DNA sequence: AATAAACAATACATAACAAAACATATAAAAACCA
DNA sequence: TGGTTTTTATATGTTTTGTTATGTATTGTTTATT
């Protein structure tokens, strides 16, 4: 689940806009919570070596008096208007830069509003943010939405979450070990090639050709499938999501 | 419970592994041994450890127990327990006492 | 307007307990047939 | 009058609920700098 989801998050979808007045982007801002010490720092460094634009940590317009103009001055997610932007230990954040994110989740602008300059700009990337369960590491005698100490109206507005929590048990860590020590048992992988696997070149050249020539339509005939697929969840963030 | 701390993680495995690869670059050796990993978890074991700071008839008893468990047949015409205490290395005049001591204690 | 850092002031989770509601028991009073 | 039954007074036990104190964690306040 979570690698199909960042598969297809860094596929993006459709960005599709009106002639005036509107516009919509295909993306999902993805969310990691559960168990600590496994792969989540991995992804979080892989994907910063996959996408060309991209930060692991907002920026500010600023009024220059050399030349009396309004500049911006930035990293970060300003510079990621394009691909993703890495974000590790969102509970231990600030809440103060929190009402940053809060306006990239959905509408992906900037809303500056201060001395010398009043400026809503644009500002859409893709959020890839990895949490933890405060000192938890996930409870099963508490609910989900307590045991991360996150805010409900941040997070029903987040497009997907991933519960990566372990639960121990055997005959699985033990094929994890196993799977650990089997490149130490050779001095070199140079038998990595006969398996299921595509290389990396083969594979960056079919998510650039497929993010570039492809514009597809949501027809009408999926609309039945999607109703009882909201109701499931209702017995608008999931449905755009 | 009362004295546990923590769980058993990839990382810890992670650790190990590295502790053993320590322990070979310090003997300069080119491979890993047998002897590195069980001097590793030696280590890691006593690093918690300092918080805390015959069988005569028994061996029968086992050998009883074990042809208990995979039948369960508490008979009075022993042929197959004899063998095996024939061929476990002891006598039979402790056999026959053991016998006897369990048919006093009815099992 | 934001960041950081040192410091002060307040809130919070829980421990320890009190007290009222809820509950039973039995010897003495008190009706009460008779 | 006299036995028998019924209620009351006294006595203790059980479970829920609400209050308070306190050590630790959070949050506000001020000052320098970007």
């Amino acid at each position: 689940d979570v690698k199909k989801g960042i598969l297809l998050q860094l596929f993006g979808g459709t960005n599709k806009t009106f002639t005036k007045g509107g516009r919509y982007r295909g993306d999902i801002n993805i969310l990691l919570c559960g168990d600590p010490s496994t792969s989540k720092s991995q992804i979080l460094q892989y994907v910063h070596k996959i996408t060309p634009r991209g930060v692991y940590t907002t920026a500010y317009i600023t009024r220059d008096v050399d030349t009396k103009q309004l500049v911006l001055e930035s990293g970060a997610l300003v510079l990621s208007d394009g691909g993703v932007c890495c974000i590790d230990e969102f509970d231990k954040m600030s809440d103060s830069t929190r009402s940053v994110l809060h306006e990239v989740m959905e509408q992906q602008t900037i809303s500056i509003a201060k001395a010398g300059i009043i400026t809503t700009l644009n500002a859409r990337s893709s959020i890839l943010a990895s949490a933890n369960p405060i000192g938890s590491r996930y409870n099963p005698n508490l609910p989900v939405t307590e045991n991360i100490d996150l805010p409900p109206p941040l997070l029903s507005r987040f497009d997907l979450v991933y519960l990566v929590l372990d639960k121990v048990d055997e005959k699985n860590d033990r094929e994890l070990a196993k799977h650990l020590t089997n490149l130490y048992l050779e001095d070199k992988p140079e038998h990595i090639s006969q398996d299921d696997v595509l290389p990396v070149e083969f594979l960056t050249m079919y998510i650039s050709y497929a993010k570039e020539h492809i514009h597809p339509i949501i027809t009408e005939a999926a609309k039945t499938e999607l109703v009882r697929a909201y109701v499931g969840m209702r017995k608008t963030r999931q449905l755009e999501s | 419970s009362k004295f546990s701390f923590g769980q058993a993680t990839p990382r810890t495995l992670l650790g190990i592994i590295r502790l053993s690869q320590a322990l070979a670059k310090l003997r300069l050796a080119d491979m890993v041994d047998i002897d590195d990993v069980e001097e590793a978890l030696r280590l890691v074991r006593v690093s918690k450890e300092s918080l805390y700071q015959e069988s005569p008839t028994t061996k029968i008893f086992t050998i009883i127990k074990k042809m208990l468990q995979e039948t369960g047949k508490n008979t009075l015409s022993y042929e197959n327990i004899v063998k095996t205490v024939r061929l476990r290395g002891f006598t039979m005049l402790q056999l026959s006492n053991c016998i006897q001591e369990y048919s006093y204690l009815n099992v």
